[PDB]
């Protein structure tokens, strides 16, 4: 009875971002570190965040 | 009590509905089929307002309050405590 609503087209909830479907197109699964893997900083000369 | 001028306009006829069964007046007031009704209605609604305000604690004029049912009820019915009253006394 307040009055205190959001009101939304039903034909525009049903329309999702464009941009979700292409991050999940071009993203993947993580690699887990095995024993004594060779590190990006002995393969280039890289930045030490990234080293 | 009428006015000075009042008695002549004071024939019988002119009725949608109900012909001399209501054809009268209580004091000022005419009464007819729709006088009966009106009463009925709004007599229901006070009435039902003020039990409202019995039952939710108060009776002070400016803290009166009764609320329409949660939008997840939709158009159906809801229970007379939580907003059918308010639907009851729409109608």
């Amino acid at each position: 009875g307040t009055g205190m609503s959001v009101p939304e087209f039903v034909s525009d909830l049903d329309t999702p971002d464009p941009t979700i479907e292409v991050f999940l197109a071009s993203t993947s699964d993580p690699v887990i570190p095995e024993e004594g893997a060779q590190t990006a900083g002995e393969a280039y000369e890289n930045v030490d965040p990234v080293l | 009590a009428l006015l000075s001028f009042e008695r002549k306009y004071r024939v019988r006829g002119g009725t949608l509905i109900g012909g001399d069964l209501f054809d009268f007046w209580v004091g000022p007031f005419y009464v007819g089929f729709f006088g009966v009704t009106t009463a009925f209605f709004a007599l229901l609604g006070t009435i039902l307002i003020f039990w409202g305000a019995s039952q939710q604690g108060t009776f002070n004029p400016w803290l009166i309050n009764i609320a329409p049912p949660d939008l997840s009820y939709g158009l159906g019915m809801a229970p007379l405590m939580e907003g059918g009253l308010w639907q009851i006394i729409t109608i």
